[PDB]
């Protein structure tokens, strides 16, 4: 397996709802609406802010069902393409 | 003589958050394509993709009325573009945006 | 139960009405007045210029310190200026030239300024004047020489007199006073006032509404929703007066519905329907017939505006070639006819609910015209299927 | 395009008719000749060619007034289902067609709804 790694430092240095995720989202939300007002985080206009530190790709289902919720509780409003509004 | 550094650390106190992201974004662009001489000035289309990308403006006639402040404040001009597309410049020294950056650090 | 008596007195401390609160304004307001206080004591005499924020409502902060002073100390006079009928650059000092001693007045001579005005300020018998000064940005002219004779009086001999200016930021120390920065005589003091957050707009409103009503007609959730947009543009106190004084209306015209012919909490979506017609477009009520958007005429000419952008990579036009692309889709589509002899009434037609704008010209066809906005607009919220769905699939 | 690639068409016309050991050509011959050459006309760009089209079920009725309000002005209702029926339009779709232009400003109807004429 070590077989492997020989010649990545070799070529490289001589050029060069949702799990967890909601549940840290919610956080973030009092930074980003509570602190930093933008009133434009939702839909694909959310992936300019999804990323900070946590991987795992999202997909267009889940990004989807997320919807559902936050006009009910006072978060993000739904509009069109790329929502902004609330 | 130069231009008084009172003048831009007055003004961004007494200026609302969002606009003073908006300042620092477009110094930032400034410096690292100044070495470019047929540097034109950044377009309007690239410029409202990038407000929302950093968390910014949230519409487009909402973006221009945070440019009012800016126009009459002698900070940035807009320029009868040919292409139909108003640039965005600031009409103040090469020197002294160099000296801004290192007074932001608090 | 007081359902009628508490909407009769909300409107009128949530209306702007000289807004003279002491909470939520304790450092802007402490400086000010122990400023005065060493000049009317010690003797002194300078100068003051206030710069406050553009559009915030701080006329009545300044109002509430001079009548304190009245009650405090009795002999001295305070003149007043308003300068708002005064279009022209001169006509100012005459203006306030009649206030002299309070009960020793003169009159006029024509032609007699910069004599007897700073005459009367230099004797040491009379007492402390104090001058207020407003928009005096608006007195500026070819060479600002009417503004180099009132910022120099309280540094000559016998300073006695105090300036101050009330007026926003728009311009600083640059042109209008080219005495800074380069004579070593004059040493002036600059004040500002950053824009009030969530911090100060949300602490406005709790000794608004909570000292005048008996009952709450809204929960605390819509709060900090309408106090973090305001705070967004300027942060001024009578947008936020009026953009929750302006959601309660809408609410209370609901309550006649049904209910008097033979309190409640509004909640958050009936602010965002308010709001809805200032920053968001108005092109999703458009079903049954309703005119509450566009009619008809104008879709299938600015249809065509996305076809010329993506075939000459330029986002202007003119009226000459925006009838040359109607001209050649009617003739293959049997539409009606619209005549370039009035195509012009409806560039003059097609600018509010927040669209594309042009500019005034002489001539006419050669008018140099624009777009405002356009990327994703026309589909999902807007139909665009059965009516102009045709044309973006033919060019 | 000149005539260059013109003779370049009939030369793949013989490469896959000889592999079916006989001495005539078929359909088949011509589509997958093309085929080849369409995929590397696109290969030498940096995207795919491809097209856009919804099936919108009111866009070939409005096609088939057309051919009535060029030969006159006061069209029969009953005379315009002639030509929609023959191809295989259901008349329950044309009902709920006319109020989606009706409703727009295109034409107008009577009470009766039996005469159309093109404003």
């Amino acid at each position: 397996l070590q077989d492997a790694e020989e010649a990545v430092e070799l070529v490289q240095y001589a050029y060069f709802l949702s799990e967890s995720r909601l549940k840290a989202f919610k956080v973030a939300l009092l930074d980003v609406f509570r602190e930093a007002h933008a009133q434009s985080i939702g839909m694909n206009r959310l992936t300019e802010s999804i990323n900070r530190d946590s991987e795992e790709p999202f997909s267009s289902v889940e990004i989807q069902a997320a919807l559902s919720k936050m006009q009910d509780d006072n978060q993000v409003m739904v509009s069109e393409g790329i929502i902004f509004l609330i | 003589s130069s231009l008084p550094l009172s003048s831009l650390t007055h003004v961004l106190r007494s200026l609302t958050p969002n606009a003073r992201g908006i300042f620092r974004l477009l110094i930032k662009y400034q410096l690292d394509n100044q070495d470019n001489p047929s540097y034109i000035g950044l377009s309007f289309q690239d410029f409202y993709q990038q407000c929302r990308e950093a968390f910014l403006v949230n519409s487009d006639l909402t973006l221009r009325a945070q440019l009012t402040e800016f126009r009459d404040h002698k900070l940035i001009r807009t320029k009868k573009g040919t292409d139909g597309v108003e640039y965005l410049l600031i009409p103040v020294d090469n020197g002294t945006l160099t000296d801004f950056l290192e007074k932001e650090e608090e | 139960k007081q359902e009628g008596t508490c909407y009769q007195q909300a409107k009128l401390v949530l209306n702007t009405a000289v807004p003279d609160r002491l909470p939520a304004r304790e450092r802007e307001m402490d400086v000010i007045r122990n400023f005065l206080r060493e000049h009317i004591c010690g003797k002194k005499a300078g100068s003051l210029y206030l710069s406050g924020a553009p559009g915030t409502g701080k006329t009545a902060c300044l109002s509430r310190i001079l009548q304190d002073l009245k009650k405090e100390l009795k002999g001295f006079k305070t003149i007043m200026l308003n300068c708002m009928s005064l279009r022209t650059a001169q006509a100012v000092f005459p203006a306030i030239a009649q206030e002299i001693c309070q009960e020793e007045v003169s009159r006029p001579a024509g032609k007699d300024m910069m004599r007897k005005l700073e005459k009367h300020m230099t004797a040491e018998k009379g007492p402390m004047i104090v001058l207020v000064l407003d928009e005096m940005d608006q007195l500026d002219s070819k060479g600002q020489d009417v503004l180099y004779t009132l910022f120099e009086w309280p540094w000559l001999s016998n300073s006695h007199l105090v300036l101050i200016g009330i007026a926003n930021t728009l311009d600083l120390t640059d042109r209008i006073l080219p005495r800074l920065q380069a004579r070593e005589k004059c040493k002036p003091q600059l004040l500002n006032f950053p824009p009030y957050t969530r911090n100060q707009i949300v602490t406005i409103l709790q000794d608004r509404l909570n000292q005048v009503s008996r009952d709450q007609v809204l929960d605390n959730a819509a709060v900090q929703f309408c106090a973090r947009k305001v705070s967004a543009v300027s942060g001024d106190v009578r947008k936020a007066l009026d953009v929750c004084r302006r959601a309660i209306e809408i609410v209370e015209s609901d309550v006649k519905s049904q209910t008097i012919l033979k309190p409640k909490r509004v909640g958050l979506i009936h602010i965002s329907q308010v709001i809805s017609e200032i920053d968001g477009n108005r092109m999703t009520l458009s079903q049954e017939g309703a005119q509450d958007s566009f009619p008809l005429q104008q879709k299938i000419l600015v249809c065509s505006l996305m076809l010329l952008i993506r075939q000459l990579k330029i986002k202007e036009v003119t009226l000459g070639k925006l009838y040359e692309a109607y001209s050649k889709v009617c003739r293959k589509q049997q539409v009606a006819a619209v005549d370039q002899s009035e195509c012009l009434s409806l560039s003059g037609l097609l600018e509010a609910r927040g669209i594309l704008g042009l500019k005034r010209n002489k001539e006419t066809r050669l008018t140099k015209v624009f777009f405002k906005i356009e990327e994703k607009e026309i589909e999902h919220a807007l139909k665009d299927k059965a009516l102009i769905g045709n044309i973006l699939a033919t060019g | 395009t000149s005539a260059r690639t013109l003779l370049a068409i009939l030369r793949l016309s013989t490469a896959l008719a000889r592999l079916r050991m006989v001495d005539v050509v078929e359909k088949e011959d011509v589509n997958e000749a093309i085929r080849l050459m369409e995929m590397s006309k696109d290969s030498l760009l940096g995207d795919k060619g491809q097209t856009a089209r919804t099936q919108r079920p009111a866009d070939v009725i409005f096609a088939t007034v057309r051919e009535l309000v060029s030969g006159g002005r006061s069209v029969r209702f009953s005379e315009a289902e002639q030509r929609c029926v023959s191809r295989g339009f259901t008349p329950a779709q044309f009902q709920a067609a006319l109020d989606e232009y009706e409703e727009l400003n295109v034409w107008q109807v009577n009470a009766s709804r039996t005469r159309i004429t093109f404003v």
